[PDB]
């Protein structure tokens, strides 16, 4: 089985070596995406918080659209954009689903040295630009955006490695869905939440509620109150309340 | 940029391992 995988790996490379003659141009360009998109939401905040502020003040004091669609056609150009960046990539890049199935297959092959090498360790850092990609412009409390059971890292990865025997602390694949749960999506939430929320919104702040308890829920083991990313989160969403107070 | 050497690490390792591979199974 190494001499098929010496003529796999030896395949992969001039496989992998287009992408990352690609990807020399491109990494630097998603650095860009996300910052472009992060000032855009920047300027959209800027604009709604300084306004709504002056509307809320006027209409709290009585108890006591326009630039979002907008905004919208831009963040889907960008969106767009992110998308034709890699347009011109082939698919066995970007589906996750095809890539999951090249290492389960590589692991039902050589389970003993994919556990010992920790090969499974090598898929954040390969989904590392894909997952951004994914999460790039998505913020789950807007109108029209999907929910992260509706992207296919989630839904891959829902039961990898949930097998029905005991789950060994060591054993890669269930070690990957903490590894990727709580290391890439926890920092990126943070980023979302710390640049893309605006929380003034309180249909937002309703679904807010619901989907950090949701991912609570489904995690239990992993997104639980002990873990410092999840504290790292919860801490981050009461922080930008105070940074929407003071712009 | 990992993506790179790592990948082809894996591709001299094996060259390698079929070596080793070969020394372990002479000396069992």
């Amino acid at each position: 089985g190494i001499g098929e995988r010496y003529k796999f790996l030896q395949e992969m490379r001039g496989y992998v070596q287009d992408l990352l003659e690609c990807f020399s141009e491109k990494v630097p360009l998603i650095n860009e995406l996300e910052s472009a998109i992060h000032q855009l939401y920047k300027q959209r905040a800027s604009r709604l918080v300084q306004r709504r502020q002056d509307d809320i003040k006027d209409e709290s004091s009585e108890f006591s659209s326009t630039d979002i669609t907008n905004f919208n056609l831009e963040k889907d150009r960008i969106s767009k954009e992110s998308g034709k960046v890699f347009e011109d990539v082939l698919e066995s890049f970007y589906s996750i689903d095809c890539i999951k199935s090249q290492f389960e297959a590589w692991r039902s092959k050589y389970y003993t040295s994919y556990k010992d090498a920790y090969i499974g360790l090598c898929l954040p850092k390969l989904f590392n630009p894909l997952i951004r990609l994914q999460l790039l412009t998505w913020t789950p409390l807007e109108a029209k955006c999907r929910d992260f059971e509706n992207m296919l890292w989630f839904e891959s990865l829902l039961f990898y490695g949930c097998e029905e025997r005991e789950q060994e602390k060591d054993d890669v694949d269930v070690a990957l869905l903490p590894t990727i749960v709580e290391k890439v999506i926890l920092p990126k939430l943070t980023v979302i939440a710390e640049n893309m929320w605006d929380p003034f919104s309180t249909t937002q702040t309703s679904r807010m509620v619901g989907i950090t308890l949701k991912l609570i829920n489904g995690y239990p083991s992993v997104v639980n109150a002990e873990n410092k990313n999840t504290q790292v989160y919860l801490k981050a969403l009461l922080l930008r309340m105070r940074r929407t107070l003071d712009d | 940029p990992e993506l790179e050497h790592n990948l082809q690490l894996l591709i001299d390792l094996t060259e390698q391992e079929i070596i080793q591979n070969d020394r372990q199974l002479q000396y069992e």
